[PDB]
């Protein structure tokens, strides 16, 4: 056994893919914009905000704001060699972009 | 920036009201199995793997950046019920 640590994280549930990392991070405004969004979520949770733009060069595209919520999700770090649990941390806030009407796929 | 030895896995719970706090005991039976069993505190869970369509970004608070494309574990609370009284 192991005790859940003090470390905490924010989680962004993005509906696209990271094949082009720069383009990928840019859909959320870039790496600094992501860090600013996470920092606000911890300093002032009620104000947390993040915007997604999957198609930047397309004039018909509507940028979308995340729904922000907390659940009780955990982040579990496992040592790949023996599959032992190295660390467990709480995900305190989630930016939900998947499952909004725009990005549904089945 | 954020990074795409150790692996990192999101655990998501069917009942999002259950309270798991730091210092709570944590252990897993069968992280390699299709249905791992997880104990947290005095609660038990059975997991199921799920691949969401898209990518997770996990960003740290101030603790003493990750991009996850892989599966997450979906956990439902279980009772350990004796097959025979
Ligand atoms: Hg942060
Ligand atoms: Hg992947």
């Amino acid at each position: 056994s192991l005790k859940i640590s003090d470390n905490e994280y924010a989680l962004i549930e993005h509906p696209g893919f990271a094949n082009n990392k720069d383009a990928f991070f840019q859909t959320l405004g870039g790496v600094q914009s992501i860090q600013k969004a996470c920092q606000t979520s911890f300093q002032n949770p009620a104000a947390a905000l993040l915007e997604l733009n999957l198609r930047p060069k397309d004039k018909y595209h509507h940028p979308v704001q995340a729904r922000v919520q907390s659940r009780n999700d955990l982040l579990v770090t496992i040592k790949k060699m023996d599959n032992s649990v190295q660390n467990v941390s709480r995900i305190r806030q989630v930016f939900l972009f998947r499952d909004m009407a725009d990005f549904q796929y089945s | 920036s954020l990074e795409t030895d150790v692996e990192n896995i999101v655990f998501q719970f069917q009942n999002s009201s259950l309270d798991f706090q730091s210092s709570d005991d944590f252990s897993i039976l069968g992280i390699d199995q299709p249905h791992p069993i997880v104990r947290i505190g005095g609660m038990f869970f059975r997991g199921t793997w799920h691949q969401p369509i898209g990518t997770d970004i996990v960003v740290p608070s101030v603790n003493d950046g990750l991009v996850l494309c892989k599966r997450r574990l979906m956990l439902e609370q279980i009772r350990l019920v004796p097959k025979n009284p």
